[PDB]
């Protein structure tokens, strides 16, 4: 089975450029096309364009047109993406996709749709800096419903880039907990919310800790919510 | 350039039923090129069909492929619970290959209203200067749904940003997060602040609301 190992996440400051790496294993390298797709935030998937590393030939994408280079590396059986003059619409997730044969090695007969893929690459471009989140605490109501359901949580508010990951209770509570898509905040830092539905009853007497990880700036907040004593 | 349109944006079903999803070509996709892919939140779309019919090993058979020329359809002859995903179609006949927008498949469920709650920003947070009200729309359906807020009243625009969550895996249900973002001082200015939802499962707008310091 053919499988792409691509490399990791990249920040970049506008007007630089990034080149993103797409190694292959298994299978033949050299007899099929080997095409790049990128992906923004809740958007669809956009064909950027491709290559057949042994015939040297790359189709690129008219809208990427000047600004793009991929390229294909026989002798590491490594494809290539290059994006230069980076903008902020740029930030996306780019994936390397390979198209899916019936057989073996240079003799396999190409089907041209993308059946293998890469695990992605997030690309963000911008003029923030790598910030760790400050995490709020977003108390529950002091008009509960007494005997019902109350819902608490934690505000993960300006911090640069994606992602973060928010548990509860170090993982012990799960029910009832969303935790929102982030947003791009127009000061360019991101932020979202993590909430969790708990009975009224708990409030008085269980502890709620949130659990804000932040990989890309090396930060780690446990954040307890508890009712504010008005 | 070929023009791929996938019709409808979204499609509401329960499981078991039989899908239908329309791609709809600008122009005649030479050699039926035409393939089918399914992608879930946090991963790589899929390969679901090649050559407009054609089903890799390891695919359901439950997925089809039909259509010729610029008329393109994905069948799912009984909708699973694990199909409920986003559906890209790609042509690949020429040169310069494109995707269509996509189409959606949501789980349709019974209509169920958002639980409405408020929150008033944290002493922690005004210590920055910076003042942040959450408005939480807890587990409902449709998708829909209307957030304004009320600041004494007064109707708030461009000063707040919602995200929503991917469609519950259990109860089938959304869940929406809207911020409003002041400054401080905006917002020691003012007093009341209010949160006014309205969806389809509500017979009436619900307003969820506290006082500033109170
Ligand atoms: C009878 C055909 C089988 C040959 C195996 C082949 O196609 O792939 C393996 C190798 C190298 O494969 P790649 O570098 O991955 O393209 O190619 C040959 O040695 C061609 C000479």
């Amino acid at each position: 089975q053919v499988q792409l190992v691509q490399s990791g996440a990249e920040v970049k400051r506008p007007g630089s450029s990034v080149t993103v790496s797409c190694k292959a294993s298994g299978g033949s390298f050299s007899t099929y096309a080997l095409s790049w797709v990128r992906q923004a935030p809740g958007r669809g998937l956009e064909w950027m364009g491709g290559v057949i590393p042994l015939l040297t030939i790359t189709n690129y994408a008219p809208r990427f047109q000047g600004r793009i280079t991929i390229t294909a590396d026989r002798s590491t059986s490594t494809a290539y993406l290059e994006l230069n003059s980076l903008r902020p619409e740029d930030t996306a997730v780019y994936y390397c996709a390979r198209e899916g044969t019936t057989g073996w090695g240079w003799l396999g007969k190409p089907i041209g749709a993308f059946a293998h893929w890469g695990q992605g690459t997030l690309v963000t471009v911008s003029s923030a800096s790598t910030k760790g989140p400050s995490v709020f605490p977003l108390a529950p109501s002091s008009k509960s419903t007494s005997g019902g359901t109350a819902a608490l949580g934690c505000l993960v508010k300006d911090y640069f880039p994606e992602p973060v990951t928010v548990s509860w209770n170090s993982g012990a509570l799960t029910s009832g907990v969303h935790t929102f898509p982030a947003v791009l905040q127009s000061s360019g830092l991101y932020s979202l919310s993590s909430v969790v539905t708990v009975p009224s009853s708990s409030l008085g007497t269980q502890t709620y800790i949130c659990n804000v990880n932040h990989k890309p700036s090396n930060t780690k907040v446990d954040k307890k919510v508890e009712p504010k004593s008005c | 350039e070929i023009v791929l349109t996938q019709s409808p944006g979204t499609q509401s079903l329960s499981p078991g039923e039989r899908a239908t999803l329309s791609c709809r070509a600008s122009q005649s996709v030479g050699n039926n090129k035409l393939a089918w892919y399914q992608q879930r939140p946090g991963q790589a779309p899929r390969l679901l069909i090649y050559g407009a019919s054609s089903r890799p090993s390891g695919v359901a058979d439950r997925f089809s492929g039909s259509g010729s020329g610029t008329d393109f359809t994905l069948t799912i002859s009984r909708l699973e619970p694990e199909d409920f995903a986003v559906y890209y179609c790609q042509q690949y006949g020429q040169s310069l290959s494109t995707f269509g927008q996509g189409t959606k498949v949501e789980v349709k469920r019974t209509v169920a209203a958002p639980s409405v709650f408020i929150f008033p920003p944290s002493d922690e947070q005004l210590k920055s200067g910076t003042a942040s009200v959450v408005c939480l729309l807890n587990n409902f359906y449709p998708r829909e749904a209307k957030v304004q807020w009320k600041v004494d009243n007064a109707l708030q625009s461009g000063n707040s940003q919602e995200s929503v969550t991917e469609q519950d895996s259990k109860d089938s249900t959304y869940s929406l997060s809207s911020t409003l973002t002041l400054s401080k001082a905006d917002y020691e200015k003012h007093k009341v602040y209010a949160c006014e939802v309205t969806h389809q499962g509500l017979s009436s707008p619900v307003t969820k609301s506290f006082n500033r310091g109170e």
